[PDB]
DNA sequence: CCTGCATCCGTGAATCGAG
DNA sequence: TATAATGGGAGCTGTCACGGATGCAGG
């Protein structure tokens, strides 16, 4: 909304539009740097005001929310590599 | 299907006690408590430990757990060692074991019998923040307290003494569990006293009272300021899932920004400040800049006294304070000329 | 011995729910039924399609 | 349109599109033949039946008396060939003529709308 | 005892705005 | 801590059409 100085909603239909086009990095932008990725957007803004190109987008925060909300449902959700070895997207903050 | 109706059916199975039956049960309970006392006098063991052992054998093996109040861990091995230790006593002594068992059994039957009372009482306390069943179970706790604290010698009907403990447990529960932000019971009584006060005044004045008017009717120690403070405390939180609009597509928490996490502007400014400060500290030597980096805590994150910096660089503390004066003064001249750090003054 | 199979036609809805990627399946419809049968079987999502990678 | 009466709009055809995409069986269903054969007819006032008789086997199809017929008496029809006027069961067509005929039927019938 | 039909319960039901 | 008190209370009724599981009588 304008009142809250908010951004425009990029619905799943607008996602379809980008997908149908095949614009992957524009869609990845909306899904990360331009919205939900925290480290990525801070480094992005910093890059633009420094004249440097935008950084590689990190994993979205909203997916981390999904992971922990699924853990609250007592369902284990693990991100893996091709070796089927667990990958920590929380970077050690969720493990003891 | 319906939890309330189901519990009401489970309650209707147990018949209500006759005066004789009720006195009998209370008698066996009290004599049972004395039996546990006497068994403690003989055995030389903890009355609580003995009580839990007797309670275990009466209830059966269906329930086996560790009791917080007891010192030893309570397990079937332990309760068998103790039960056999208790049954190693002579006729006139071992009698008390049978008395204790009979007492606990009478206690179970007594609590089971007067559950109808709790229901017909807790039904009046509904709508105060706790569900019907929550109230009933809390009244059941008070019922248990009433049974163990009852004395049948007074010829009082059990319902009379039970009701007090039941209401007490329910009221304590409502005072404790209701508010999302838990407030001490005495403070809740204060707030509710303020409610009855303000309602009395609003009923007599034909309008809602001022802070000062309530402050008057409250008595000494109460001014308008304290009344307003009390009201501010009693304020309950509101749900983030509160509906916005007549559709279901909007929530209340959607309009609330996050004040904690740094905006990209904040992080960028902080990085620019650190870079510009390092650009400023490079206009000094490495030594006189290190004195400052150790002094204000840029490096390591600790502010040091003059004695520690002097113990590191190898000079006197006055030399360090001299170097820090020269460095700060140089940074002042650098600032006066360059006009770079000025915008970061915020 | 080879497996004897018969061609099976199913609607777009049941087909989209029977997809091998549970991230796409759950993010579509009947999230409960999908998540349970996926958690039980210990299913893995190879991120083949677009939906899964969009979520990620 | 302005609200004037006319031909079937998208409102009429869309349920047919969804009916085909969801592989659903029509409320008013067209009856087809499982195997090949020749047609023999039997008609009565309160009963109507159409026999499809092959050299190896014979199949009876009992139909409502008001039903429409797409086949002449004594003709030679394929497996899964329309007899009753109406929408074809995609699964009856699948167990009969196979995947290719189903795919062709779905694509064509959807296109029609 | 096993097939078939009636019937039950649970699940869906466009997008973006503002509010 | 004590007269005695002993089975609740409000339902929301004008969507619909699907898949699938339960259960029923019927051949
Ligand atoms: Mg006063
Ligand atoms: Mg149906």
């Amino acid at each position: 909304g304008k009142a809250q100085f908010g951004g425009q909603r990029f619905g799943e239909m607008e996602v379809w539009a980008l997908e149908a086009y095949g614009a992957a990095h524009t869609l990845q932008e909306m899904l990360t740097l331009k919205s939900d990725d925290i480290e990525g957007r801070n480094a992005a803004y910093e890059a633009i005001i420094k004249g440097e190109d935008v950084p590689e987008p990190s994993v979205p925060e909203s997916f981390r929310v999904l992971v922990k909300e699924l853990q609250a449902l007592a369902l284990d959700v693990q991100t893996l590599d091709e070796k089927d070895n667990p990958v920590d997207i929380f970077e050690g903050l969720a493990s003891k | 299907s319906d939890p309330v109706r189901q519990y009401l059916h489970e309650i209707g199975q147990v018949p209500l006690l006759t005066l004789e039956e009720e006195v009998e049960l209370a008698r066996k309970v009290e004599e049972g408590m004395e039996a546990i006392k006497k068994l403690s006098e003989i055995t030389g063991l903890d009355p609580d430990l003995i009580r839990e052992v007797v309670r275990a054998k009466i209830l059966g093996s269906a329930r086996v757990r560790h009791i917080p109040g007891l010192k030893e861990t309570l397990d079937p091995k332990t309760v068998e060692e103790i039960d056999q230790k208790l049954k190693s006593l002579p006729k006139e002594h071992k009698r008390y074991l049978h008395i204790a068992r009979e007492g606990e059994a009478a206690r179970q039957h007594l609590i089971e019998a007067n559950l109808r009372l709790v229901v017909s009482i807790a039904k009046k306390y509904t709508g105060r923040g706790l569900s019907f069943l929550d109230l009933i179970q809390e009244g059941n706790q008070g019922l248990i307290r009433a049974v163990e604290k009852f004395e049948y010698k007074r010829r009082f009907k059990f319902s009379t003494y039970a009701t007090w403990w039941i209401r007490q447990a329910i009221n304590r529960a409502i005072a404790d569990q209701a508010r999302t932000i838990r407030i001490p019971v005495h403070m809740v009584e204060t707030i509710n006293k303020l409610s009855r006060t303000a309602r009395q005044l609003q009923q007599e004045l034909g309008r809602e009272p001022t802070y000062e008017e309530i402050a008057e009717a409250m008595g000494p120690g109460w001014d308008a300021k304290r009344v307003e403070e009390t009201l501010k405390i009693a304020q309950e939180p509101v749900s983030l899932e509160t509906p916005i609009g007549d559709e279901k597509d909007s929530f209340y928490g959607d309009f609330i920004p996050d004040e904690h996490l740094p905006s990209p502007v904040d992080a960028a400014t902080q990085s620019l400040l650190s870079e510009e400060l390092e650009k400023a500290l490079s206009k000094l030597s490495e030594r006189e800049a290190m004195v400052l980096k150790l002094r204000k805590g840029l490096i390591d994150g600790r502010e040091h006294t003059l004695e520690e910096v002097g113990a590191f660089f190898g000079v006197t503390r006055e030399r360090i304070r001299q170097i820090e004066n020269k460095a700060l003064r140089k940074l002042k001249y650098h600032e006066s000329r360059t006009r770079k750090l000025r915008d970061f003054l915020d | 011995t080879p497996v004897a199979w018969k061609p099976l036609l199913m609607g777009v809805t049941k087909s989209a729910l029977s997809t091998k990627s549970w991230l796409s399946a759950a993010s579509f419809q009947n999230t409960t039924h999908v998540l349970t049968e996926a958690a039980i079987a210990g299913k893995k999502d190879e991120l083949i399609g677009l939906k899964e990678n969009v979520i990620l | 349109t302005g609200g004037v009466a006319g031909a079937a709009d998208i409102t009429q055809g869309l349920p047919r599109v969804i009916e085909l995409f969801e592989a659903r069986r029509p409320k008013a269903k067209a009856v087809i033949s499982e195997i090949d054969g020749v047609v023999r007819i039997e008609e009565t006032e309160e009963k109507l039946s159409v026999f499809v008789e092959s050299e190896g086997f014979s199949k009876e199809y009992k139909l409502p008396k008001e039903a429409r017929l797409l086949v002449k008496d004594g003709d030679y029809v394929e497996a899964g060939q329309p007899l009753t006027r109406g929408a074809i069961d995609p699964h009856q067509l699948l167990e009969a003529k196979g995947p290719e005929a189903v795919e062709r039927y779905l694509v064509e019938e959807i296109q029609k709308v």
